[PDB]
RNA sequence: UUUUU
RNA sequence: UUUUUU
């Protein structure tokens, strides 16, 4: 769970940053239904988002 | 009291059914019970997840004799996860009748395992695979010859299978011809009841014939239109919105179960899969944790189609369409165990797929909307 | 207040167009006497228009003689070469008869050659290497040019390198011509040095420096190792709002690994200094002025004399080198006298040394960063 | 698709 | 160091 909250600490940064630099809203809408996934099940170890760690 | 004291059971299967929590029986155990635990043999159809394994389980735990090391009762089903669920809940049954041991045989485990609880410590009940069982009965380390009572469920599964079929036919010769048997399925084709019925001598019949009373009407039950390659976007979508504990997402294929499996784990969606050619300790690891609600998101084959019982399924899903409406029937009773709310959605990719859900449409009486873009939460739990 | 100073109509229809209402100081004082031909040696507060100043009085002055070049612009990097060109075009906009070019490194001489053979300019802004390779193959002629002016000149004289190369280019132009410095740092030992090229000049000194700080300048500071400073600017960058910002470092190599790790951690920053390619440098340099990036991450390069009017903060990162530095690298935000942000990474007690320097020799306050700041009150 | 090897 | 024809 150490790795949860922390995996939503990355997520909430760089959706802070796509907004705040003009990101395309096809990237937008992919972080936050990427965070929202991560928020409703764990941080699967074997999966792609798994890259950051 | 009130319940299930019309049966007049021994009093220590009374206490076990207490610490179960169950309140009042099901029109099939009434029906079938009385009649079960006096020795008759019974066909037995009924619901789907309505209380058909306490049935012959009940039944047989108030009929049996322990007799050290002889084997009384033997009980048989398609998939070695239902050998094993079957074996559990003969354990919390039996909780109050110390003497009595239960043991549970099937493939991908050594058979050496098997013959050594055979030889060391014999049970009274044994449940298993029909594989497994006929290769102990070969190899004489299991006697059939004290067997009293002899259990099929999903028997029309069993019976559809000629090499199976077959196989329960020897097992069959070796047990003494004057004994009880008892089939149970919640599909009884009006082929295969014959093939039942050669089993028998005079059995009870518990038919529901006419079919508009085989729907579980507290299912809410959807379709969607779609490509294949839609189909997987779609269940993204839809595992993203809809709320749940657990769902058990069908495919028609091993090759299907793993790839999706895989391809569900890479967009972070914590799914496991089971299906033959895992290794056996590895997928009944991996059915457990399903069952103990450790995993989400199960991906499975028709392997998981039959029987299984699992409390927190609330979503079922056939990603691909189910061969026939017997297969799509037993799939959707995966969620809604008992007679509670769930939900099932089935996807139509080709001609053939609209075509079988028309089929299980007309059989049944029932009304498969168009999936809505929003459904109540407390529609489906 | 422009009206009064005598300027040809169309030069002060430039000065309406680009939006001036009032002179700044510098700009009452100098301009009179710059408009006459007198020799110049001008101080004055950053960001304050000194281009204006010798932009207007050249302007002003030029008779131009379609064979010779008359106006020379020497400063010491190519952007601000570069810089003071569009600012010829900008005032010369109802001038068309005047022609301006700029020529500097990195860029083919021959196109250079090309431009002065086939259609020679009037006036000429320049860094001193490219114009002394042009004036010794003899593609520029240097015999009829009536203004030198040096900008930054205090930098471009206290490198003895560049000092030795203007020298040269100076002894190639006639004596009677107009001879204009302007900086806005002029230390003691370098105004005798800057009075040699002149003679009888009027003379603009800040000798009271406290006066030449921005206090429309909010400056702060950060005690800081070296491993701490990335995420510290991380958090920074997604705090403060801002239109623009420039973070300095200390060297080329530190300006591509920062700028690089910025873009990793998707700021979409970009990098200016020597070793780009010139034309990679100018078309950068434009973009960042074009409002097309937010973040620009440079060595001293764009220190001084870099006019980008949405820089509201001025980033630190490593700590300048002297004081002189740090007035002018914390300039490059608040332009003109608007509100900016300025804030400083403190490593080492070398680097306390030096902002304590800075504070004591301007008379301002550096204070430590507090948590949270008011958006109105650096912009 | 499932069922000893 | 940074910057300045090569
Ligand atoms: N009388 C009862 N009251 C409440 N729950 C029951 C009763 N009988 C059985 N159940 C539960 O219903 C679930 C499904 O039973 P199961 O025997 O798997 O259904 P079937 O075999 O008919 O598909 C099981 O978890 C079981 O514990
Ligand atoms: N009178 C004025 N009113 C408004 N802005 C001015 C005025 N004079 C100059 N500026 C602007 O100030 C900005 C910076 O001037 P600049 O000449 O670069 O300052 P310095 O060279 O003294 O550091 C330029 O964008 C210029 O247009
Ligand atoms: F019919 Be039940 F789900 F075994
Ligand atoms: F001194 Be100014 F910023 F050119
Ligand atoms: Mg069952
Ligand atoms: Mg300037």
């Amino acid at each position: 769970e150490e790795i949860k909250a922390k995996a939503l600490d990355l997520l909430n940064k760089k959706l802070h940053r796509a907004n705040k630099f003009g990101q395309d809203q096809a990237d937008i809408d992919s972080l936050q239904r990427q965070i929202n996934r991560v928020e409703k099940f764990g941080v699967d170890l074997n999966s792609k988002l798994a890259e950051e760690l | 009291s009130s319940g299930f004291r019309d049966f007049l059971l021994k009093p220590e299967l009374l206490r076990a059914i207490v610490d179960c929590g169950f309140e009042h029986p099901s029109e099939v155990q009434h029906e079938c019970i009385p009649q079960a635990i006096l020795g008759m043999d019974v066909l037995c159809q009924a619901k789907s997840g309505m209380g058909k394994t306490a049935v012959f389980v009940l039944a047989t735990l108030q009929q049996l004799e322990p007799v050290t090391g002889q084997v009384s009762v033997l009980v048989m089903c398609h998939t070695r996860e239902l050998a094993f669920q079957i074996s559990k809940e003969y354990e919390r049954f039996s909780k109050y009748m110390p003497n009595v041991k239960v043991a549970v045989f099937f493939g991908g485990l050594s058979i050496k395992k098997d013959e050594e609880v055979l030889k060391k410590n014999c049970p009274h009940i044994v449940v298993g695979t029909p594989g497994r069982i006929l290769a102990l009965a070969r190899n004489k380390s299991l006697n059939l010859k004290h067997i009293k009572h002899f259990i099929l469920d999903e028997c029309d599964k069993m019976l559809e299978q000629l090499d199976m079929r077959r196989d329960v036919q020897e097992i069959f010769r070796m047990t003494p011809h004057e004994k009880q048997v008892m089939m149970f399925s919640a599909t009884l084709s009006k082929e295969i009841r014959p093939v039942c019925r050669k089993f028998m001598q005079d059995p009870m019949e518990i038919f529901v014939d006419d079919e508009t009373k085989l729907t579980l009407h507290g299912l809410q039950q959807y379709y969607v239109k779609l490509k294949d390659n839609e189909k997987n976007r779609k269940l993204f979508d839809l595992l993203d919105v809809l709320e749940f504990n657990q769902v058990v997402i069908f495919v028609k294929s091993v090759q299907r179960c793993i790839a999706l499996a895989q391809l569900l784990v890479e967009q972070n969606f914590p799914a496991i899969a089971i299906h033959r050619g895992m290794p056996q300790e590895e997928r009944l690891s991996r059915y457990q944790q399903f069952k103990d609600f450790q995993r989400r998101i199960l991906v499975a084959t028709n392997l998981f189609g039959r029987g299984m019982d699992i409390e927190r399924v609330n979503i079922a899903f056939n990603y691909d369409m189910p061969e026939d409406s017997d297969t799509y029937l037993h799939r959707v009773a995966r969620a809604g165990r008992f007679g509670t709310k769930g939900l099932a959605i089935t996807f139509v990719s080709d001609e053939n797929d609209a075509k079988i859900l028309n089929d299980v449409q007309d059989r049944f009486e029932v009304n498969i909307s168009e999936l809505p873009d929003e459904i109540d939460i407390s529609s489906y739990i």
